[PDB]
């Protein structure tokens, strides 16, 4: 197992990027004819970190103050 | 004795069904207050979201 | 002339052109160096146009030169598009090299005029008991598969494609809008292995693609269907999810400088929907028969997007999460589903009386259900006890095993003709099969099978 | 160098400094004519910084000179803080003279690293039947007492201070964040008269205080506790109400120019909690057992502040207004309350089974509530009637008179061991007490007292 | 001096004036060459004022000259307004020529001061038995009127208009807040046919008028009522619907761009209600008493509009569709209708005991009627059957022939005094009339008339 950590005290940018970093580490095996499994323990916490950055960048809010592109995230 | 107890069964059932009808109304009355709170709360939230988006765009 | 990128924010890009060379609304632009296309959505003023990228912006920079093409996105149309997989820009997304096009059309167009509409009620048989009974489809009509998440929209559409497209003598367009890439691969290999890929044009814009791609994929597929309709042909148009078109507009609306409306939707929800939906129609030259899957956010049929969609369709099929939660498929709601062809002057009195008879029995049982929960079954009158039995059986007899669902059901698929659909329900309503246990009607195709399942 | 107040709006102040002398974020600033302290939150550009006042802004004006101190708010730490009362800036507020400090520490720090963490599974007996049963605590872990207004948070905390100071021999740190000033006076004199005061450090920033004080008092208490943890000591950190740290942040958020999030909260809600919550942990050098009361706005557990707090705790105790309305104290919800220590590998199978059994019984009773509400208990099945009877006895046997509540009621307090707690509930579940009236279990401490209460 | 229109956006108009000639808040402005009036709402600064058109804005353009009038909207007051229909500006909407006015008053003023209030509570003798006994009105009080259409609302207003003028030498004013043009024409003819038109002044703000007109009509009618009060009179102010006054304020607040409050109402909701309701009081010269029809949104009594209005109501009169079917035309429900004046410390022990005695008897009879229906009349005791006989006599004695209802009842009208009302009901409760038939107590006026209708 590879363990990727972005704990509660870390920058909202690191919490927003952690799932993509872990996905990239899993994709290494897929692209080379091997099998991998990935667990995202909380995508709802990744969405809350993305909402923070987006509001501080002054982008217009949506359905529960969440960014317009939270589906595409 | 049997026949008189059947008359008692019918009367007892009358009062039980009256109690059940009254109790149902109390539940309906309490739920209606919660529904009105949920109705009013939903409206305020939507307005905040409309105002919030318009204050950015 | 030439323009420079001045402002990139997400999927939205601003390009500044000479004040004498400002590109038109919906005009396509090309970035120099980077392989990216931008469609003008708004003319802000002072030579600047607001556009949406038809690709990724991770490689875009401020000051990159942009070229005006003088027209809107032009996609290939006609016979060359059959048996091919394409993107929003019409590029081939299969390894079979280039497409031999003899003409390109612009994705943006006017809807057929009021004098060009055509009216027809030819009845189209589907092979599904619930639909053939309460939602009779018609050739050249518009069908909508309304439902939330995980209730059967894709599965039901695949069964229809199989029971109609495979037999259909004419051509067909399949548009995957905001679909899972795995479903697109399974369907492509399915059309290819079934030898039917030769008569089906495939356009795919999945969930991994930029908002602009998911916002125009529906216009690309429809432009190909319109070329075939205008040749005088009969065409089938299948759209995987038309909600993704509305959602892509919501995702980009706020960055386009538009104030939000109710339930955080674009203020142009009804017009953006009408502009697409009015082109999907059967005129006096040829007939487009179309099936659209409509996602219902949080299972709430009152949400602005689903609520604005009903008025555009002839047949409305409603899938219920409460029926699916009981192991019943197809999970169509007979009391919420409707069709314009349901009229004694269009079909017949025998069919209509059977349909209204089934609906009457199920509507009355929806109120006795709570009565049975509190108190008990014993406290009901005999007519209510007798009705409760037939309602529970009819609900189960509406279930039909489908060939496309064999992977999930484990059992073989079944096809029921409308005659068997009418016969069985009429008998159950008459009470002829009141001698059969309730468990015998679950997934049993025709009523005959039910009589056999009761013996096992 | 020296700056000038350029703007004042409530508790927030903007100060302009020379471009070569701009203060860093969190740097402390002092106003020359009043000595009011300001904490820098952000740098706006052009030499202008935005700050929050650590006191009242009434009487301040534009153009006043401001001095930068070159460091963040620094507070005294170590043995000199024991038996003393301090404010947010580390000043003494007990009239007992200056603090004999040897060193000062800044109130902003980074959380201990992943490789300095420590695992605590040693059970900490509280003496309360409900907590010892379904919410077992551990040494060096975090506990949260969730509850609405007037339900039991301050009383249920004061009892745990009394029954945990029985086995603990080290130091304690208490941080009063936005609560009653009378309750701080009552607690100080109680410990002074009981001679317990020389082992407790007290920090206060109550409801009477401006937003800047209520926002930083939590950091000042934690900073003193960290000093004791890093000296290799076992410490108890008590936070009077952690929600007020977040609320003080909401009052100031719009003044800091931030766009609001759901229900008016600051966009930075989860980060502010984590930056404070992560530091409250047991490293390898020392341990910080922490108890924090969590207010629940309008009794809504789904509100963003309470909802974001659950993930930061090892044990969650959820108090309820309904349980309190029946007369039960403490009003803990066994079905909503939980702990990381409720594991067969930590507490043993016997305790884990007694708790699983008590929860199973109460859960079924909750499901039968509506039927009994309209038809009464007499229509239930024989087994259901038996469970409803054991569920009711279990409900009242979870009640306990506290030693901090004899003033309110007059009855004497009870301390119940983990052994006696398990024996009482195991007996009621097995049916060994089916012959006692329900009222023999209410406020009886041990089970033997219920047997002697049943004699009347 | 004169200004110029600078911006037009719907009903909101911005006008620019010289720096030495800016008009005041609430000042009325006149557009040159067009019959359009603008009320100033806000002073934006730099010479520009924001106003709301009191009429249509179609055909207006930028640059038109506007003239200041020096005061707020000023309307005709006094005797000349009786028997006339006027708009919000005081113009005669009836084709009866100019109003013979001697004076004009501005519609905006402060409520009477703390020193101007009357020295106690004085009942207003309406001359209607059910109202004077169960719903006593205080002079200077506010009465909420509840019920549907076709239950006698209009006839009750016409009877009150006749009695205040003939029996108390007073006058009436009717404010049609959001009046329906069809109902406004019907009411004018009904009052002419009923010979009450010369006792009342009619002010109408029709539904098709802009939000500013519907918001100010209540102040125009109130200004005419204030004049009569100063004359030395007791006056009746009828407001067609107080909910439409609240909604007009919500509409105007949204047009001016203000941030909305709870449930979407204007932030000024309580202040706008207080400014209107605090002028309606009993002074040291005269007393304006008001009858206001109340609408409840979604049947919710906790909604901000009902909640705010109920805070200013002294009595609640409920008209019942059931009572009307019985044949009691007044149709006021004696159990649901209430008054704050129904207190022995205000109306004396005698009036209070008589009214509470009638309500006690009427309550018991409603319970007994369900018994008589479910189980039968024989199941009742002798005391209960005697009570039923008095309750039926009481119920019919609550009826009364009005002078405006002679066309429907075929009998002459009656004006019963408070003294005669208390004496009549006191006797029936004690049993002094138990020998008379109940019909003898129907449509008679005072109690001596029941005794005479009996001899026959
Ligand atoms: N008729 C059916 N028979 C069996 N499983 C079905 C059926 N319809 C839906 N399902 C189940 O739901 C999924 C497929 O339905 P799908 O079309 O994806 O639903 P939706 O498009 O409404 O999200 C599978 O997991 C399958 O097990
Ligand atoms: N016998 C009791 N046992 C426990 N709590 C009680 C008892 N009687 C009353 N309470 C209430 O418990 C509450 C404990 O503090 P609480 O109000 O929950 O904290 P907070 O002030 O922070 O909101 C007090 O309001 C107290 O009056
Ligand atoms: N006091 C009354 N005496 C006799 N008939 C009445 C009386 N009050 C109401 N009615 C009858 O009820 C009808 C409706 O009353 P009205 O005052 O016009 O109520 P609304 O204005 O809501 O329509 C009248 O036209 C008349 O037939
Ligand atoms: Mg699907
Ligand atoms: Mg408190």
């Amino acid at each position: 197992t590879i363990v990727v950590a972005a704990s509660a005290s870390e920058s909202a940018a690191l919490q927003y990027l952690a799932p993509y970093s872990g996905c990239t580490m899993g994709e290494y095996f897929r692209d080379r004819g091997e099998d991998a499994l990935i667990v995202y323990d909380d995508l709802s916490k990744q969405a809350v970190a993305y909402r923070q950055i987006s509001l501080l960048l002054r982008r217009p809010p949506g359905r529960e103050a969440y960014p317009g592109d939270v589906f595409y995230l | 004795a049997v026949v008189e107890n059947n008359a008692c069964e019918q009367a007892a059932r009358m009062i039980a069904m009256k109690n059940a009808t009254d109790n149902a109304g109390e539940l309906i009355s309490d739920l209606q207050l919660i529904y009105n709170k949920a109705r009013q709360a939903a409206i305020t939230q939507e307005i905040s979201e409309i105002v919030g988006g318009a204050a950015a765009v | 002339s030439s323009g420079r990128i001045v402002q990139i924010i997400g999927a939205v890009i601003d390009v500044e052109f000479p004040r004498d060379a400002v590109p038109s609304i919906y005009e396509a632009l090309k970035v120099q160096g980077v392989e990216t296309t931008l469609e003008v959505q708004q003319q802000l003023g002072d030579g600047v146009v607001r556009s949406i990228a038809m690709g990724s912006t991770e490689g875009l920079k401020r000051g990159l030169n942009v070229d005006s093409t003088g027209a809107a996105i032009s996609v290939p149309v006609g016979k060359a598009t059959l048996g091919r997989i394409m993107d929003v820009l019409g590029n081939p997304i299969d390894e079979a090299g280039p497409i031999g096009e003899e003409e390109r059309w612009g994705i943006h167009r006017e809807a057929p005029s009021y004098a060009d509409q055509a009216g027809g009620n030819e009845l189209l048989e589907t092979g599904i008991k619930v639909i053939d009974l309460v939602c009779p489809f018609a050739k050249g009509g518009k069908v909508g598969l309304f439902g939330g998440a995980g209730v059967g929209k894709t599965v039901n559409m695949m069964e229809l494609i199989r029971n109609i497209a495979i037999e259909h003598s004419g051509y067909s367009v399949f548009a995957g809008v905001g679909e899972r890439t795995r479903e697109g691969n399974d369907f492509y290999h399915e059309m290819k292995d079934s030898n039917v890929l030769d008569k089906v044009a495939l356009v795919y814009g999945q969930m991994n693609e930029p908002p602009g791609n998911r916002l125009r994929v529906a216009l690309t597929g429809l432009t190909m269907a319109e070329k075939f309709r205008d040749e005088g042909r009969d065409v089938l148009l299948f759209i995987d999810n038309i909600y993704r078109y509305t959602l892509a507009g919501t995702e980009v609306s706020a960055l386009l400088g538009r104030m939000p409306s109710a339930v955080g939707y674009q203020p142009t929800l009804a017009e953006e929907m009408g502009v697409l939906q009015e082109r999907i129609t059967s005129t006096k030259k040829g007939s487009i028969t179309s099936i659209q899957a409509v996602y219902v956010p949080a299972d709430d049929l009152t949400d602005p997007s689903p609520a604005t969609t009903f008025a555009h369709l002839d047949a409305t099929v409603v899938l219920s999460r409460d029926i699916a939660s009981l192991g019943i498929y197809p999970a169509v709601d007979p009391l919420d589903s409707t069709s314009r062809q349901l009229d004694p002057l269009v079909i017949g009195q025998d069919h209509y009386d059977t349909a209204r008879g089934v609906q009457y029995v199920l509507q009355r049982y929806k109120e006795l259900k709570d009565i049975i929960a509190i108190l008990g079954m014993d406290e009901l009158s005999e007519a209510d006890k007798l009705l409760v039995a037939r309602a529970r059986k009819i609900q189960r007899f509406l279930s039909q095993p489908f060939f496309v669902a064999e992977v999930f059901t484990g059992s073989p698929g079944k096809y029921v003709s409308l005659k068997d659909t009418i016969a069985g329900f009429k008998g159950i309503l008459n009470g002829d099969y009141d001698h059969l246990p309730e468990q015998a009607f679950y997934m049993v195709g025709g009523i005959e099978e039910a009589v056999e399942k009761a013996k096992k």
